[PDB]
């Protein structure tokens, strides 16, 4: 722990310009990383809103909200995902699941073998929009190759 | 009146107006007639789609005007501006003395190709996109005159003469391409004491003796060949003539002239070629 | 008020501007797809979402009003001076034809573009108008071989002298 | 630029979310295999197939940058904040080993899933982002091809 007036990484780059990196694929990524801050992991909001019911919370976790689209955990009673427990009534030939509380809707596909059915787990745009900076050496190696 | 068309601001034969004094090219006017109106003219003196089509029908009584562009579409690309009568000009090619000897930055003014000044051939040219000077006699098309002193000139040593046309959105930025090979584009790229004076004098002396020995050995080997240079290079035309007059088809440079003759008379591949002497009656 | 234009259309507009006001070239006015086919071709493609009836009526009103209106501005304010002469000749070769039957969508996008200006004289209708203006713009740019020309014509030698050249 | 294709098995990521946070658990993070031992696998997997010099040079640059990039990000923005005190626990055990060689490839795929939202903070050109996202999605596919020995099979219900 240093005493006095502590400063974060943004308060660090607030006073002294850090050195930059050469030109490779990750240069700008490195700079962005060094610049901003530390903070926890946040899944993409495209991912948490994928399964029905579940959603983030205020500094929160997998929230198994009660189940009430074309590829989530479809149920044969009310078309609801399996809240809190992905175990449902299925067989080796079943197609749609049925909750353990919805076992009144246990189904059976049109199959030949009688399998074990139970609690289981399953626009044109501009052709020139900007100027590009290049490096002389990649250009030179490109030319020599061609 | 005013002596400019009230639509396009142009000079010419005006249909003027008596009451509301303006001028129209009479085809820049209202529905073009053709011409020829000598008596008084008086050119136009006088919440749903319902009211907006009433706007449509109200546009009638307001004396036509030319079309230009909105401020957002003409002022969008780089180096594009309107004229004074609303035509398209390039504002990046705007703004001569033949004999220049020293620039105002106090440097010599020597051609980029032959290295000599504006005294061997009477005139020199200065590039506006570089720091290079050229003799109009050295460019390869040779300039017979000189450009105007109001448009900029561009020396032969740029790539703008081969990149086709692209126009830039005038607020684009420069994207730093970090991709260390195989980047595709079409030409829109920017690019990213000993204090020895005695040694210098000795350097120069020994270099000069090197050069002297070099040419002293060149002339030794050249000057002993004069006797065969003269013989062959001066009896050549008579050897060519002795080959042609004897009709040597083995002189592979004779039959190439014979093929030039077949290629001048535009021979048709159907007839047989003539004997090599009889094709020579193309010449006379 | 302001509408948004596909940057491809800005590039094309400025190319036409330079091509006629500086390079002395012309659009070959008799248009294979005209301004009247290019509104029916939009109605018959947009009618698939005409669910509510008030919207159907407003869409119909707008399309009819705007074709008859483009007919009332092709002589006033949709031409550069170098395009007035070619006007007369066609007005003399087709005497009593509607203009939104000869000219094309090259001259019609000039009317869509120039309408935050002409709209200054405002409850709902302007918004529903500009909405179809934008959708028409991006419906035209998608069909660049249905509503646009493949070359500008070279203005004839006798033509230049009659306008001021 | 905006999109990846997470193949519909990594059903794992969100599960990873639950245990650490709700069904309180942990990953003890001395790990074998480590990140560095899998990149250097997929590299050797694919680099035997690239034809020209351009392809092998860009692949090599991306992979080296990726080991170094996982190094510099793994600390500040790649942990669920319950594997944070335990991160301090492990930071005292090994002081002389870089972070790119103590974690299996289960945090790396968190990087893989959150990369595009990070390339939407920089002004890269279309070909940089295109090849980058292509390579990392190919890596995700290769990982689901071999998840036997790469991903963990249990969780460490640990004290605070
Ligand atoms: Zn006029
Ligand atoms: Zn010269
Ligand atoms: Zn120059």
């Amino acid at each position: 722990i240093p005493e006095g007036s502590w400063f974060c990484v943004t308060c660090s780059i607030k006073s002294h310009h850090p050195p930059k990196h050469p030109l490779s694929i990750w240069s700008q990524l490195y700079d962005w990383i060094d610049s901003q801050n530390p903070s926890q992991y946040r899944l993409p909001d495209d991912l948490v809103h994928y399964f029905h019911g579940i959603s983030r919370g205020d500094t929160g976790a997998y929230k198994e909200t009660e189940g009430e689209i074309t590829n989530l955990a479809y149920c044969g009673y009310c078309s609801k995902p399996s809240m809190g427990a992905c175990w449902v009534y299925g067989c080796q030939l079943c197609d749609t699941f049925y909750h353990k509380n919805c076992k009144e809707h246990a189904k059976k596909c049109s199959h030949d073998s009688i399998g074990k059915k139970g609690m289981r787990v399953p626009f044109p745009r501009l052709p020139v929009s900007c100027l590009y900076k290049v490096s002389e050496d990649g250009l030179i190696k490109d030319f020599l190759y061609a | 009146n005013n002596d400019y068309c009230s639509a396009c601001h142009g000079p010419g034969n005006f249909l003027c107006c008596e009451t509301c004094p303006n001028s129209f090219h009479f085809t820049c006017i209202d529905p073009p007639i053709e011409e020829k109106n000598l008596p008084d003219d008086a050119w136009y003196c006088n919440t749903m789609v319902d009211v907006w089509m009433q706007l449509c029908t109200y546009i009638d009584s307001h004396n036509p005007i030319q079309f230009h562009l909105p401020h957002s579409i003409s002022s969008f690309f780089r180096g594009v501006g309107s004229g004074v009568m609303g035509e398209y000009i390039e504002t990046d090619v705007l703004k001569r003395d033949p004999l220049l000897l020293k620039s105002k930055s106090g440097t010599p003014i020597l051609c980029f190709r032959c290295h000599k000044s504006a005294l061997v051939s009477q005139s020199i040219l200065a590039c506006d996109y570089c720091n290079s000077y050229w003799h109009p006699d050295c460019l390869n098309p040779p300039l017979a005159t000189l450009p105007s002193n109001l448009r900029k000139w561009k020396c032969p040593n740029h790539s703008d003469h081969v990149t086709p046309r692209y126009r830039l959105p005038e607020k684009a930025k420069v994207i730093r391409v970090g991709l260390p090979r195989g980047f595709k584009n079409k030409g829109n790229i920017v690019i990213d004491f000993k204090l020895n004076f005695l040694e210098q004098i000795r350097d120069n002396v020994i270099n000069l003796r090197k050069m002297v020995e070099q040419d002293e050995q060149l002339c030794i080997e050249t000057f002993s060949k004069f006797d065969f240079y003269a013989t062959r290079d001066c009896e050549l035309p008579l050897r060519i003539l002795c080959d042609v007059a004897n009709d040597n088809l083995e002189n592979d440079d004779y039959v190439l002239a014979l093929r030039d003759l077949l290629r001048i008379s535009k021979w048709d591949p159907n007839q047989p070629v003539p004997a090599p002497f009889d094709l020579a009656n193309l010449l006379s | 008020h302001k509408i948004s234009v596909p940057d491809v259309l800005k590039l094309w507009l400025v190319d036409d501007w330079e091509n006629i006001t500086k390079n002395q070239q012309l659009i070959a006015i008799p248009r294979n797809p005209t301004v009247r086919a290019a509104i029916a071709a939009f109605r018959e493609s947009k009618i698939s979402h005409l669910n509510n009836e008030i919207d159907v009526d407003v869409f119909e009103q707008a399309m009819a009003g705007l074709v008859i209106y483009f007919n009332k501005c092709l002589g006033n304010m949709l031409l550069y001076r170098f395009e007035r002469q070619q006007y007369l000749e066609i007005r003399q070769q087709y005497p009593d034809t509607e203009m939104c039957d000869l000219y094309g969508v090259e001259h019609l996008i000039r009317l869509f573009v120039s309408l935050p200006e002409l709209i200054d004289r405002d409850s709902q209708s302007i918004e529903c108008l500009l909405n179809y203006i934008e959708e028409f713009l991006k419906y035209l740019v998608l069909h660049k071989d249905e509503y646009f020309i493949k070359e500008y014509q070279n203005a004839p030698p006798n033509y230049r002298s009659l306008v001021g050249v």
